[PDB]
């Protein structure tokens, strides 16, 4: 029950580890604001052209 | 500068950067500055 990450330029094929890196630290709020609770999750979109 | 970042919002500059590269001679640097098409200078380009 989460807003919609901003992917960036960033495919996540299904099954491979990627990594993210945007250069803007608002996401990073959304990231510590879940550290309290039990289970902390995120999903992964993709993008239009 | 990746091509993965999809940053190069100027690919001229792009493929001008790859060439810069290049230890060819500048004579050869003028005449690719020449070249207007664009399959030619890349073409050109891979070969210096």
């Amino acid at each position: 029950h989460l807003p919609l990450i901003a992917i960036t330029r960033n495919p996540v094929f299904p099954r491979f580890i990627k990594i993210i890196e945007v250069k803007n630290k608002k996401l990073v709020e959304l990231l510590r604001r879940k550290v309290r609770l039990a289970q902390p999750y995120v999903g992964v979109f993709l993008k239009r052209d | 500068m990746q091509a993965g970042q999809r940053v190069v919002d100027n690919p001229i500059y792009l493929s001008d950067m790859g060439a810069a590269l290049t230890g060819a001679e500048s004579h050869e640097l003028q005449d690719v500055l020449e070249e207007t098409n664009i399959p030619k200078r890349l073409y050109k380009a891979l070969s210096l």
